[PDB]
Parts: structure tokens; C-alpha cells; sequence
């Protein structure tokens, strides 16, 4: 039944003028590592 | 730029016959100190020598640490140099030994010719040839190019959304591709649109030069160490940290000299000894030593230079054990020790004159006597603070040189450690 | 739910420091670990020569 | 009303109290007395402000609560804001994450600013209209001075769709990236619109620290520092070579660094291994200026039984400047008790004033400190407006202070 | 929070089978859409813990709490600095209102010294409670 | 032209300087004196290389510049790099992610050699062809023959994930544990400009498509680590294993090494673990050897202390060679005699030998004299010093007055600590 | 059932009367009446349960029974109380602290119990369709009073296949989740009686209404709920290693839930018992913190047993008695244990060697009596079972003089070892 009395977004974000290159690979990589993970976390969503 | 406690020191000054001078370089004095660190510079030049050591024993002050600093400086940039303070030896992370290990790796250079070429331009066209070949268009100020592109990186092509319009980089050996963004005449198609529109490279498309560029063995290893890619849950190796994880000796240095041996064996690599420092030697544990002192009689450790700021006294991890130099004398043998000794006035004097020119402050000739007076009281670290705030309070003074009302009024407001130890030897 | 996300900020010289492709050397040629999942003793010993 | 911040042990102090010719006067700026040391502390000050002699150490001496942590906040108020002012206890480096000399270096690179300067464009408005045609669309947005159409590209359609934004909320979009920003719903969270040109160039400067620099540029999204996950970066790998691409930002006109200030306070905690690392890591280019204080005199030195002044070795003694701070005397401790007393909303009276002045001058000056409070609130208590010198002596019965304390161990408790 | 709860299936088709493994619920009352103000008490070190181990719904970075998932060490920047400037903007602005606290240290005669040494400034804070 | 390893500390020690029949020679393969010491190095080499018993600890002890290392790098030389040779510090167990025992433990597998031997069919030819519809077939080619072959659903998801394409010098085997090899020639310049990282030309193969490929490999018993986890076997190139399960260890890699023993796959050959400098473990590793040498298959062990009667680290006891007298018992002692004025001398023209430092006669003996009074290891820094203050000095042969010359500069420990009257 | 018998397994509970008055031998406890009656009168005040916070030290000579009384209070506990015994050695981990190790001891002998109300079906399976295609079936239960047909809906139909039950079976069908618990197998066989398949076994019909309301519980300690509420981690609270709860964020708010649940009437309380042998291992943070952790409704009592006397405490060089500090001290009541005399460690070994199943002679019993007056009761009773092997591999019946005394010339108790340690062996 406990709850974490503040939940904060994930990513603690970044301003910047990043070069174009970073955020779409960084948007690959989180995109490879939930289409495969997730399936497999599905069990956990219960005590989430 | 920033002007450092040794900035001045610029080379040990020794004569083409080997003798120490009262040279400009940045040192006065110790003369027979400065001709062994010349003697032992040859050494390292020389490039046949390996598994040695140099002790600089010598009261605190004497400059031994700026002995070490001008053997750095005089060798220049092409041979690495690496000092370490003998307590940064201590990581809670990973033991000592492999720290010092490793340590020992880093000073090794490693020059390489690399006749690499990559080719820049915006991207005018893809057309993909199950794939046969992909050729890719790239427009530079000078001309087009037509490069038929290993369809094995269209993947990475994909990866990175490029097509048609885009200023991208490809290197020939890899298939590196990095989008740097869209073309610069492309720019303003949507008034308002999230890109970098970088502008279009001048220069030619076929960028073949070469990178004469020198790598340390250590960072060898540690590309080495630990594996690549995100197979199916890999991905965890850009996150949680490699602090110095330590190697293994029987397979992975072993190959690594192994192929360093044969890639200079064909004539592309090219070999630098180096030179390691360690400062205050006395605060290692027994045990850093018991290994060092066997560690350094192999066939590959680089020379080594000791430095230890105090006499005999007791060696860290027995609290029972007096030995000179705090090192044991088991590993204080096999050393060459070359003493450092206290200095004179004139060489104080030297030496204040020295930081100052180099400072870049101008002191009269009654005020510079006496700073160098204060030397010989004091310790001679203490007149090289004091220069600097005399020179402020002249400067709101108005008066940009320096004065005697000035070096010796600021010696009111810092005291130095004899006066505080005298002021606080009531243990408040 | 806070929606005051902490929120850094930097110029992109401080990530630009790390990009010179005409200026770094190729570390394939030096890699080890990357040939263990890939090359076979094989391949490397008797094919190859 | 009440911030985050309150009245603590040194809100008064709002810089050094110095003339133009670095003259300190009696009083000002909350600092008290205290003349010699504190004009040394002006020294040290513009000599920070200056920039080009790195690597300096120096140790604020004298008894025990003679201001040696009100020169160093007076120090740093004066310094002001967009120059690193690194306070930290010499417990702090003790870390179990990360070892005492890789925590020590730390701070160091905190100790030091690298300016840059940007020149990105940020767009500021309303918006009118959104529209999608599953993709392209037009996006019209409203300042008080104009309105314009602006062609809803691949990038900014998509995170207009991922963010809620709507017409009617203002908004800032900055071309660079498209980061969505919205500030308040409408008119009046709500808040008006803005004003002047809808797009306008902005320079943005950051003064980023080395350690910043090294946590961006470590590992993939490597930004870290915000809860220290990192154990310690590769030193001589990933350090020395950020060391060199500033030099390259630096003498070209792309960045320059701002030299920062460190504060160890009670070094007496650091161990040999720790000033060991201090006598080489002062002695570099990028070092700052740093200052430190200690109560105790020639003590023991934590790691061995060697007495050495302020704890520390005679190596690093001998590398730093002292500053003692004298004892206060009247004058001096009742002029701190008014200040203090000006820095909340207490108003003593002249002979309550006396009375305080004489029981921090018998005991110790803290102490009279602590009773302000008290004796206020007592004051209080009774339905007064003034805290007389009953109130005070009331105080003075209730809370017992150290001297007064350790003689009333007259009963054998634990030990 | 983007949270969707399964309280179950609708009331009314609880004739529709015989026995099913659902749970049958009321149609819930009230506007499909509605809010309500909630009052709730929390502390900074709840923002502290929440910024420097962050959490999220379908977000791949829950991986951080079964592999890096040790006790966090909040950096001064992150403890200080930036929670308090966001919990002032919060503040500021008639949202937020400050309580301090009472730090009832028992048993504090045997702490370590490198503890007591570091109370020196924790307590000269002008954030530090009673 | 230069190697990563250059002239060394014990670099002239090329082996050990015995006859046939263990007899040691007054100057051989670059060892000098030590008689009895080397005859006692070279009967325990001969165990050994024979590799029968295990439980063999020979400690040799002596003062300070004996060749206590000198005979164990001379061991280590004589012995064939085909039986490991795992040469540690006594400092190299006190890890942090590891105990200061299973470190031991690890060490001591490591020099337990095991030849693996495996043969696998192997089928490698050049894709010309590859259909699919899920079924296809596959037409591999040899610059001797070609061949086709039917594929199926586990072959061709293997074709799919694996991205080959036609020429792709393809090697498949039994269970199909394919390898992309490498990629035909005939298609010319498949990379105008840019080329692939792991993409690289190769000839055709020769010879049919069906080929036996046998593969021998020396892995060392530490191996374990190889499937202590779930790792490619790549936790061997960092820290990797820490915990070192009993259960696990023992009870699959000895039984399934005794197995592939039976079926001649594999064969031990165990090798030696040479602790330098060993005095510096503690009264746990000590009590650990104690039983870690009764274990079936243990290393020899091979020991080089020079403390006399000496504290025993962790406690406040003081036994021989600092070390309990229960592991004393277990051991098998050996003596390095001083050097006389005349091995000295020698040991000096051997190390002058390996530089090519020509030094001349009364340099020799002046130098012999210096490192009498002073110390062996000293007088071996001079020759080079001396060496590099002659280079300079325009000159081919070291002088007794470049010798003198140097003597002033680097002072030994001695002199040294002579000259600290002052006391800062 | 195999679980050999152990040093303390031959009491099975305090040898009280109902007004905790000791009986001489009664129930496995021998002698040591005041010990007994005052361990009595803390378990009466355990099965009470209305004040937590207190503490109690059982003190006395090596070998009186301080473990024995422990184990005792245990046993007569009995289940749906937890116990939990701890060396003081036992908090000294690598993983969490010492504080954090005490806590989760002590929360690990606080249980609560949810009283929960869930209604089920429970009858034999007799016949079952399901039209596979969404499919749709039914299914008909009996009992030994009545039977029924049933509906089945979709999501009632998947579970049965996926447990796949046949005709029959006896199975409990959960009408609010549906879970089907089979308790075997009715009187019916044959499948096919053609194809292979084990032995068939058959249990009897339920009795009673088809569907009944009956009452399920589910007893977990505190320790359990701050761990399982401690992160994501699935299904902790056994994860084989591993517990790193926070403070605020999990522990005061399991607290709270569980005084909240108090209040409505889920589950209220059920304090229990920890017994920290050896407690003079605690170091003394530990004791620091013991001061200040009983004074916590949630803090369940703990009995210690102490051996050693006027002795520094560990972590310090402070001389105290029992070895504790007398910070702690001051709130735990000590008990004494007086030295077993002849007729009781007769006693004491006759019923420990009548708890081994081993017979001795009347003189058997006398001499070794003599030998664990002379050295210590512990070896006396090491010596029943060792002299009990000698007879048996003499083909002998009871354990006679002659086996005693050569058993006992076989071994050393404590002194006829040390006093041939002449050797200088080592040291
Ligand atoms: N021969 C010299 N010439 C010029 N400056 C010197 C010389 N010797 C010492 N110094 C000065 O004295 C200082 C001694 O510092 P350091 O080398 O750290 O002391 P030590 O090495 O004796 O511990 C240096 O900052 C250096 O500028
Ligand atoms: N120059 C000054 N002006 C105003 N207040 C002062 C001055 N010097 C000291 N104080 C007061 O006296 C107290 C001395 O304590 P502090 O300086 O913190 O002790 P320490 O420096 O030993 O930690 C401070 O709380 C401060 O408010
Ligand atoms: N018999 C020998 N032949 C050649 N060189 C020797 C001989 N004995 C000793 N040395 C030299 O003397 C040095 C002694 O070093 P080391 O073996 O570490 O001393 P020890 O083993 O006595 O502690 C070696 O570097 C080696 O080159
Ligand atoms: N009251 C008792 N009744 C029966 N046996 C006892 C009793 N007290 C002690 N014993 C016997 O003493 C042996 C060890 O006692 P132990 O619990 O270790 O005492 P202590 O806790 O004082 O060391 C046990 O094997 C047990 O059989």
C-alpha cells in the first residue's frame, strides 16, 4: 500500500543546443530497450 | 594564463657537457641534484632502459618536486609524463595494486600513423541497390560525389534518418556516419522548425589526411576492459559507472602486448617510453610497496621518479618500523637517490626574482632585498606568497612597483607556520 | 506529481568536446573483447593465413 | 512569507565591510571589529577577482568563534553570485561512494567556473490555432503587438501533438531545439501575454563548472551529478583531456574560465592522505584560490600521533598563509549583539544590552547570541514589548550554557 | 499521473453470466470528468528522493531501481540549490506554505567526531530546523 | 626498432644454468653462483615438469640482492611456456571485491593448464544464392565444386538474423553455429569508399565444402569463470567473478575436466604459482595454503622472503621468514648464499653484457668494490648511469673517472641516510 | 518428519500450573523453579499483549538453562505468535547496518492478521462443456447433499483450462477471482484406461451446501510488509539476500496503515517474542540504539541470555556488569538461575537420555551424574549419546558403567585437554 510521498518525471532533463545527432540516438536506444523489456515487465504492473 | 607554482620552471638549463648552470630555464642552485636529473634524462631518451626508479630525498621545500616538473618539461609533449600523488594511491573502489598497475601503463606511449579518410558533404540522393549497394550522393562547395557505401552500414544510414539534403560525416574505415544537420540552403522551408542547418563544408568531399595522433597503453586497456553493444540487455554498460574495474594480467595485457608487438613488428606503430612521478612516496602503504619494488624490475615498467618529503620516519601500515625516507629499506635499495639541499640567500633571492619577472611584477631593489631576507627567517615558500598582495595593496596604491612599505606591511596580515606554531601552541 | 522537473542547462560546447572525426584514431585495429562473440579461433588461425 | 530560507547563524553578514583601498571600517555590512583579519580577507578577495596567480592556500586562525565562518561568508557575499563559492566540512570528503582524495578533486573542479556564451533565439507568444493533417499543419501565434502563421513542420508538429499545449496559452519556443514552454493558461495557472517582438535573439551565458563539464561528457546521458550516482570519473582519460579542450575554448574566443572559491571548513578532520594530495593539487593551472579555518592548535594529526599546527603536517603548513583572528573585546562583542539583534525583530534595551554584552564577555560571545532569541521570545511571554534585563536573567537561569554546564556535573552520570 | 486503475466491470451485468472471476462495481456517480483541491502535507526530503531516484509510468528508467537501486547521496547542487529555489517558486506564489520541523537527536553522546565536526555547519545553515 | 620489452631487472636470467644431470655451472645461460640454490631450483623444476604430486612449496630465502627472484625468473625461463607460470606479489590478494582467500583460490587455478582439443564438420563455402518463400535452398560455392542445399524454418531464421547475402564466405556446422567468415572477392569493390568495421575481403576457399577443422587451445583451470555467469566468457578480461561458489567450482569443472580426461578432449598440465615477496600475507592465507595444498590438484609453490625472525601480519606473533611455523612445515626450504667478490664481479659483466655497456677493467673492479660495500642491486644502476655520463662525454668505453663521476651524483640508501644530520 | 532431534528439542514448554506455579520435572523443565516461574510470568505477559516496550535478561552460570528457558517460552508460545531467535553475532552484516539489522529483527516478530470474508463454491466436478470457437462453456458441481449447473462465463472458462480440470475433481472456485484449488481426485478414474498414466488415488466428496461461506487469514509480520513495501522489486520478503528499507518513506507509513487497520478492525496486533542470545556481541551503537527502540508500541519484548560477568563492553573499554551498559540495563529486569544441584542434573540427564531413546543403568545414571557435577552438564550429556554407541556395536541392551567410563577415557571434557596441553603446540 505505500506510495512514495513525491514522484518527479524520470529524466532529470537538460537544456541545451545539443548537437542533432544525440537525441535521435537517444530516442533509438530508449526505443530498443522498451520494446523488449516491457513483455517482460508485464508481471510487475500488478505491484506497480 | 593562469600562472602556476612551477610555471617557471621550464627545463633543468644543463650545458652541452652536461653541467648545471644558474640557467634561465626557471632553476638556480643545486647543481649536482640538477646534474644527475640531466644524467637521468638521457635514459629516458635513450628508449633501451625499463624497470627503474629515482629517489629525490631532501628536506621539504628544496624543490624537488620542481626537479621532477623541469625533467617533465624538458622532454616535451610527445613523451607522456603522469604525476600522482602517492595518497591518491587509496580508492575505495578497486584494490591498490591494480591502481598502480594500471598507473604504471599510462605512462607508455604509443605514436601510430593513421592515413585515415572521410568524406563530407550534404547528402543529395540514396538509392539502395538483400541489398547489393547503396550509393550516396555528397555535394561540397568544390564539386559532387558519387560512393557506392558497403551496403553493411545502410543500417547505420537508417539509424540515423538521413537522406537527401542533410550534411553528414562517413569515415572509410568504419562506417562512422554522423549527421551534423540539415543543409544550410535548406533553412527557412518551414519558418519555424526545430534544426541546426549547418553550413555546407568547403572543402573536398574526399577528405583523406593523416592523424599522427598518440594513444596511452592504459586507455587500450581500458577500450578493452569491458564489451560493446545492447545484444538484448547489454544496453546496461552506458549506465551504471566503470571505476577503474580492475584488469587481469593473464589474458588481456598479455594479448595487448602481444598485438602491440606484432602491429610494431610491421612498421605502423611506433613506441614512446614515458616517465611517471610519484609524489610523497612515504604515504603509500607497505604493502603498494612490497609490490612496486617488484612490479618495477620487469622487462616493460617505465622509469619511475620518487619523491619523498620527509626523513626517517616511521612507514605507513606497521606504525613500528622507522626506516629513512618513510621507505623501506628493502625497496630503498635499487633506487638511485639523488639528495636535495637547502638553498642560500643569494639563491632565494634568485628564485623570488625569478617568480617575479615571471609574474609579472617590477620590485625595487630595497624591497627585493628584503623579501629575500624574509626567505632566510621564514621558509623560502613564504616570500613567494607574500609578492602578489604586496603588489595589490602598491597597485590601490596607485604605485604599480613594488616598495619595501608594501612587502613589509603585508607580512603583518599572514603569518607563517613557525609564528602560528609559536602563537598556537596554547592548542587554541 | 511535481511538475517542477529539475531542468539543467548548458551550452553545446561542453558536448561538442568529445566529436573530431579527422582528428581521432581508429581504435578498431587495438579491440579484443569485440572479436571474442564474433571471429573464431579458426577463422583466425588457419583460414585466414 | 516564510521562504526556504530563514534567519540562521550568519544573515546578517552581507559582505566585507571594506573601503575602496580594501580599509575596514568599525562596523558596516554586519561585520564587526576584526580589522586586520578582515582587510587580509579583502586581499585575498581581489586577488580571487583578479584570476591570474593560482593556487593559493590560506588558514584563518584564532580562538574558538572569533568570525572565523563570518569572514568566510562575508567573503563570499562580497564575491556575489556567478563565481563558485565551494563551501564544504572536512567530514564531507569521507564518502563511502567515492574515495577521499576523488572527493577532494571534486571540489576542486567545482571550485571553478567556465564561462560561455550562447546566441540562440527564443520565441515567446500565444497560441492561436493548432492544426494536423494526418503530417502537416500551421501554427499561429499572438503577441500584444502582432500575430503571425507559422508553418508546422515534422519536428514541431510532433511535439506540439506530444505536449497538451492548446490555443490560448503562452507559450516560448526556442528554434534550436523546440523545447515547449507554456507559463499560464489565459488572461489572468494563468497569466497575460507577453509583449514586443514574438521572435527576438537572446545570448545566454553559462558558467558551467568543470565538474559539470567532466559529468556531461562521462557516460550516455551521463548528467549524474544531481544525486552523485557516479563513483568517480576516469582520471588522466576523461580529465585531462577536458582539461585540454578548455584550453582549446579558451585562447580561440569560444569560453573563458572564471576562477571559484573553496571554503574547507574545520580541516582539522582531513586526514594525512588528504593534505598529501593538497600539496600537489595547488600547484596546477586550474587550481582556486582556497581558504580554511580551525579552532584547535598544535593537535594531534588524524593518521599518526605527530602534534602539528591546526592538526595539519608541517609540508602543507609551510605551503599556506595563516590568518589569526584576536578575541573581541566589549565594544566589539555588544556592537555583533546589536547587529544580531537589528538581523531579527528584537529590540533590547540599553541596560538589558549591558547585561547581555557582560554575560558573553564572562562566558562565551555564541552564547550571548543564543539568549537573544530566548530572552525575546520570554518577553513575550510576560505581554511585554521590550526584553528588559528580568527576561535576560530569566533566560540566563533556564538555559545553562558550557562553562556553566560542565561545573554542575557534580552527580556521576553514564560513561 | 497518468495512472488508470481496473475497478472492475460495469454493476448492471452481473445478470449477464452465472459466475465469472469479475468484480462488480456501482456505475460510478458524479461528472465523467471532474476535479477536486487536495490539501497534503509532505517534506523536502521527499522532493530530494524523488529528484535524485526518479520514478515514472512506462518508462524503461525503472531499470535504474533493480540494478542501481543502492541509497542515493543527493549532490549539494541537487539537496540544495535547486529543490529549494523550485519549493520558493512554489512559495511565492500562494500554492506552498513552510513548517519547520523539531530534529529530536537521542543518543547523540555517541556519535563519531567527523558527525560533530560536520553539525558545525549543518546547524549554521539557514535551512537547518530546531 | 623497439619491442614493448626492453632490458629489464632480470632480463640476462635466460634460463638456469644446469647440465643433464642437475648440475649447476659456475656461469651459465646468464646465472652465476648460487650452486646449491640452483641445483634445488632445477630439482624442482624436474617435479615440475613431471607433474605427478601436488603440494610441492619450495621457499627460497636469503639476504637482500641473493637472486631469491633472480632463481625464480630463472625457473620461470627454464620452464616451457607450454605449463603456466602464475608469478603474483604477496600484495596482489588484498582485493576489494574479493576476499583475501578466494583471490588465493583464484590465483591457484590459474596456473593449472588444460589443452582442450575439439573437432567439428564444418561446412564453408561462397552464397552465390539464396531463395526463400517458410522454405528455400541455399547454393553454396568452392573454387573446386559447388553444392546445393534445402533449407528450413531454424536455417532460415538463422540466414534472416544473420544478414548474409550472396557471396558472403558462409561456415556452418553441426546444430548450425554459423559464422559470417568473411565476404567474396569476385564482387569487386562492394565499398567504393566506406567499408564496414567487421567487413573484410577474403580469397575463395578451396578444397570441398565439407572440411574438418581440429583446434587445440591451452586454457587454464581458472576457466571457471567462463560460466560462473551468464557472460560470453568476456568476465575473464575485467574483475568479473568475486565469489568463487564452492559447490559449483568443484563439483562441475573438476568432475566434467576428469571427464573430458576420459574422453581425451582435454589433459591437465599443471604449472607453478610463485608468490614474491609472501612474508606481506596474513595468518588466514597461511592457515588456507595449510589445507589448500592437501587439496587432489594444487600447484607447486614456489616462495622468495628474505625476513629473518620477523612479526606475522595480523597478529603479534614473530616466527622464521614471518610466517607460521605450521606452514613452515609444509614447505621445503632452500638457501641463497651472499655473492663473493668474484660472482659479483661476474653478475656485473653479465648485466654489462646485456647493453652492450663495454666497460673496462679497472671500471669493473672499481664497481665490483662499490657494490661490496654498498650493495649488489646498486652497482647494477651504475653500469648504465655511467654508460649515459660517458655517451655524452663523447666517448666508447666507461672510465673509473666516469664510474667516480656518477658515485657522486646518485648516492646509495647508505650515504643517503648519512647525510640526514640535518633534519629539516 | 525427519528432522533429528536436537541439544534443545526435549522441552517442549515452561513445566507451569494455570497459576504459573513450576513443577519439579514436569513438561521437560528439571528444577530451576525460580527461573521457570519468572519466564512464566513474561509469557503471561506476552500472551497478553496490551503493553510492548519491555525487556527481560536471563543471567546465571554456563549450562543453567538460559537457551533451555528460551527455548521453552518458545514452545509453550506455540504457532500464531511470532518468535524469533538471534545471536548477538548475527546483526553484524555486510549489507545493511547494525541499527537497520535490529530493526528488521525486531518488526519480524510482529505479525498482523487480516481476518478476510471471501465467499467460494466448493463440490465435486461432474460434468464440464466448453465450445471452443469467443468460447463459451458449463459446468456442474456436487456435493454430497446437492448439485448444480453453472454458466460458465469467458474469463471462468479460460482459468479452468488453463488448470484444466476434468471430470470428477474436487476444486474451490474463488467467486471473486475465480482461482480453482484442486484437493485431488473424487472417486473416478480412466481416462481413456488405455493409455499409460501413475496410480490413481481418491479422496472423499465435500460435505454441506455447495456454496459456503467460510474465513481464510493471512498472517505476515511487520518485517514482511516493510519489505515487500520496500521497492518494486516483484515478490520480496525472501529475494535471498536483500533488505535496504528507508526510514520515513516505508516504515512510518507501514506503521501508520497498521494503526489505521487497528482502528477499523483488519487486523489489530499480535505482538511477539525476541530472543537475542548472546546479546554481549551487540556492539555499542547497538545498545544506543536498543535505548531508544523499545520505547515504541510496535517494539515486541526480548529476552536475553548472557554468560559472561563484570567485563568490558565490546566497541569500548568500559567495565560493566553482564557486559551491557547500564543505559540499557536500567529498563530490562534480570532473572537468576541458581546451579543445577545432584538430584537435579541426575534428573536432567535421565530425561535427556530418556529423550534419545537410550536405556541406562541405575549406576550408569550415578556416575554420570558424578562426572557432570565434576566437569560440566553439557559433557554429561554429550555422553549419553556416545556411550550409547559402544553398547550397540557390543550387540549390548542399556548403557552400563564400563561404556560410560571408557567413552569418557575416549574424550576430553574441558580440563584433561588443557592440562595435557603441555606440549607447546603453538601459539
Ligand atoms: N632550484 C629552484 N629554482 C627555482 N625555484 C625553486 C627551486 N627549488 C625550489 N623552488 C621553489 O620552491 C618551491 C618548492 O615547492 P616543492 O617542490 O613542492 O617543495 P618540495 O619539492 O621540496 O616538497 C617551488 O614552488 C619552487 O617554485
Ligand atoms: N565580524 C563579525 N561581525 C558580526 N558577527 C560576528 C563577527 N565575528 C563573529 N561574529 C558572530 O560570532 C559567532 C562566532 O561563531 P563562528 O565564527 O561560527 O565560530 P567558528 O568560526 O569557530 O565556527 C558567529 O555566529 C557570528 O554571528
Ligand atoms: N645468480 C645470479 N645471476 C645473475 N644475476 C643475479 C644473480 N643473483 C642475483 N642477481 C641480480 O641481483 C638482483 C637481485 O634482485 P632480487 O632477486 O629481487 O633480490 P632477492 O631475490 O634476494 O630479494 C636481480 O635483479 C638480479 O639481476
Ligand atoms: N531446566 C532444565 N531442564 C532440563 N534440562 C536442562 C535444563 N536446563 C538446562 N538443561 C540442560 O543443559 C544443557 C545445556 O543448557 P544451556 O541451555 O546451554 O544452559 P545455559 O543457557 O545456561 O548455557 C541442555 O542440553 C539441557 O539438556
Amino acid at each position: 500500500f505505500v506510495m512514495p510521498p513525491v514522484e518527479a518525471p524520470p529524466p532529470s532533463l537538460h537544456a541545451c543546443h545539443p548537437p542533432p545527432w544525440l537525441a535521435p540516438r537517444q530516442a533509438a536506444f530508449q526505443e530498443q530497450l522498451a520494446s523488449e523489456l516491457w513483455p517482460r515487465a508485464r508481471p510487475l504492473h500488478r505491484i506497480v | 594564463q593562469r600562472i602556476a607554482s612551477h610555471s617557471h620552471v621550464k627545463g633543468l638549463g644543463l650545458d652541452e657537457s652536461g653541467l648545471a648552470k644558474q640557467a634561465a630555464s626557471g632553476l638556480v642552485g643545486q647543481e649536482n641534484a640538477r646534474e644527475a636529473c640531466g644524467v637521468i634524462v638521457e635514459l629516458i631518451k635513450s628508449k633501451k632502459m625499463a624497470g627503474r626508479a629515482v629517489l629525490l630525498a631532501g628536506p621539504p621545500g628544496t624543490g624537488k618536486t620542481a626537479l621532477a616538473l623541469a625533467i617533465a618539461q624538458e622532454l616535451g609533449s610527445k613523451v607522456p609524463f603522469c604525476p600522482m600523488v602517492g595518497s591518491e594511491v587509496y580508492s575505495t573502489e578497486i584494490k591498490k595494486t591494480e591502481v598502480l598497475m594500471e598507473n604504471f601503463r599510462r605512462a607508455i606511449g604509443l605514436r601510430i600513423k593513421e592515413t585515415k579518410e572521410v568524406y563530407e558533404g550534404e547528402v543529395t540522393e540514396l538509392t539502395p541497390c538483400t541489398i547489393s549497394h547503396v550509393i550516396i550522393g555528397l555535394k561540397t562547395a568544390k564539386g559532387t560525389k558519387q560512393l557506392k557505401l558497403d551496403p553493411s552500414i545502410f543500417e547505420s544510414l537508417q539509424k540515423e534518418r538521413v537522406e537527401a539534403g542533410d550534411v553528414i560525416y562517413i569515415e572509410a574505415n568504419s562506417g562512422a556516419v554522423k549527421r551534423q544537420g540539415r543543409c544550410d540552403t535548406y533553412a527557412t522551408e518551414f519558418d519555424l522548425e526545430a534544426e541546426e542547418y549547418v553550413p555546407l563544408p568547403k572543402g573536398d568531399v574526399h577528405k583523406k589526411k593523416e592523424i599522427i595522433q598518440d594513444v596511452t597503453l592504459h586507455d587500450l586497456d581500458v577500450a578493452n576492459a569491458r564489451p560493446q553493444g545492447g545484444q538484448d540487455i547489454l544496453s546496461m554498460m552506458g549506465q551504471l559507472m566503470k571505476p577503474k574495474k580492475t584488469e587481469i594480467t593473464d589474458k588481456l595485457r598479455g594479448e595487448i602486448n602481444k598485438v602491440v608487438n606484432k602491429y610494431i613488428d610491421q612498421g605502423i606503430a611506433e613506441l614512446v617510453p614515458g616517465v611517471l612521478f610519484v609524489d610523497e612516496v612515504h604515504m603509500l602503504d607497505i604493502e603498494c610497496f612490497t609490490y612496486l619494488h617488484r612490479a618495477l624490475e620487469s622487462s616493460i615498467a617505465p622509469i619511475v621518479i620518487f619523491a619523498s618529503n620527509r626523513g626517517n620516519c616511521v612507514i605507513r601500515g606497521t606504525e613500528d618500523i622507522t626506516s629513512p625516507h618513510g621507505i623501506p629499506l628493502d625497496l630503498l635499495d635499487r633506487v638511485m637517490i639523488i639528495r636535495t639541499m637547502l638553498y642560500t640567500p643569494q639563491e632565494m633571492k634568485q628564485i623570488i626574482k625569478i617568480r617575479a619577472q615571471t609574474e609579472g611584477i617590477n620590485i625595487s631593489e630595497e624591497a627585493l632585498n628584503h623579501l629575500g631576507e624574509i626567505g632566510t627567517k621564514t621558509t623560502l615558500r613564504y616570500s613567494v606568497q607574500l609578492l602578489t598582495p604586496a603588489n595589490l595593496l602598491a597597485k590601490i596604491n596607485g604605485k604599480d612597483s613594488i616598495e619595501k612599505e608594501h612587502v613589509e606591511e603585508i607580512s603583518e596580515l599572514f603569518y607563517d607556520a613557525k609564528s602560528s606554531a609559536k602563537i598556537l601552541a596554547d592548542q587554541q | 506529481i511535481t511538475p517542477g522537473i529539475c531542468f539543467s542547462t548548458a551550452s553545446l560546447v561542453l558536448r561538442a568536446t568529445d566529436v573530431h572525426p579527422l582528428q581521432r584514431i581508429d581504435m578498431g585495429r587495438f579491440d579484443l573483447i569485440g572479436l571474442e562473440g564474433r571471429v573464431s579461433r579458426y577463422e583466425a588461425d588457419t583460414f585466414l593465413p | 512569507v516564510t521562504r526556504i530560507e530563514r534567519i540562521g547563524a550568519h544573515s546578517h553578514i552581507r559582505g566585507l565591510g571594506l573601503d575602496d583601498a580594501l580599509e575596514p571600517r568599525q562596523a558596516s555590512q554586519g561585520m564587526v571589529g576584526q580589522l586586520a583579519a578582515r582587510r587580509a580577507a579583502g586581499v585575498v578577495l581581489e586577488m580571487i577577482r583578479e584570476g591570474k596567480i593560482a593556487g593559493r592556500a590560506v588558514l584563518i586562525a584564532g580562538q574558538p568563534g572569533t568570525g572565523k565562518t563570518a569572514i568566510a561568508m562575508g567573503m563570499a557575499q562580497a564575491l556575489g553570485p556567478d563565481t563558485p563559492f565551494t563551501a564544504i566540512a572536512g567530514s564531507e570528503i569521507f564518502s563511502l561512494e567515492m574515495s577521499k582524495t576523488e572527493a577532494l578533486t571534486q571540489a576542486f573542479r567545482r571550485s571553478i567556473g567556465v564561462r560561455i556564451k550562447e546566441e540562440t533565439e527564443i520565441i515567446e507568444g500565444e497560441v492561436v490555432e493548432i492544426q494536423i493533417d494526418r503530417k502537416v499543419g500551421k501554427l499561429t501565434l499572438k503577441t500584444t503587438e502582432m500575430e503571425t502563421i507559422y508553418d508546422l513542420g515534422t519536428k514541431m508538429i510532433e511535439s506540439l501533438t506530444k505536449d497538451k499545449v492548446q490555443a490560448g496559452d503562452v507559450i516560448t519556443i526556442d528554434k534550436a531545439t523546440g523545447k515547449i514552454s507554456k507559463l499560464g493558461r489565459s488572461f489572468t495557472k494563468f497569466v497575460q501575454c507577453p509583449d514586443g517582438e514574438l521572435q527576438k535573439r537572446k545570448e545566454v551565458v553559462h558558467t558551467v563548472s568543470l565538474h559539470e563539464i567532466d559529468v556531461i561528457n562521462s557516460r550516455t546521458q551521463g548528467f549524474l551529478a544531481l544525486f552523485s550516482g557516479d563513483t568517480g570519473e576516469i582520471k588522466s582519460e576523461v580529465r585531462e583531456q577536458i582539461n585540454a579542450k578548455v584550453a582549446e575554448w579558451r585562447e580561440e574566443g569560444k569560453a573563458e574560465i572564471i576562477p571559484g572559491v573553496l571554503f574547507i571548513d574545520e580541516v582539522h578532520m582531513l586526514d594525512i592522505e588528504s593534505f598529501s594530495f593538497l600539496n600537489r593539487a595547488l600547484e596546477s593551472d586550474m587550481a582556486p584560490v582556497l581558504i580554511m579555518a580551525t579552532n584547535r592548535g598544535i593537535t594531534r594529526i588524524r593518521g599518526t600521533s605527530y602534534q602539528s599546527p591546526h592538526g595539519i603536517p608541517i609540508d602543507l603548513l609551510d605551503r599556506l598563509l595563516i590568518v589569526s583572528t584576536t578575541p573581541y573585546s566589549e565594544k566589539d562583542t555588544k556592537q555583533i549583539l546589536r547587529i544580531r539583534c537589528e538581523e531579527e525583530d528584537v529590540e533590547m534595551s540599553e541596560d538589558a544590552y549591558t547585561v547581555l554584552t557582560r554575560i558573553g564577555l564572562e562566558t562565551s560571545l555564541r552564547y550571548a547570541i543564543q539568549l537573544i532569541t530566548a530572552a525575546s521570545l520570554v518577553c513575550r511571554k510576560r505581554k511585554g514589548t521590550e526584553v528588559q534585563v528580568d527576561d535576560i536573567k530569566r533566560v540566563y537561569s533556564l538555559f545553562l550554557d558550557e562553562s556553566r554546564s560542565t561545573q554542575y556535573m557534580k552527580e556521576y552520570q553514564d560513561a
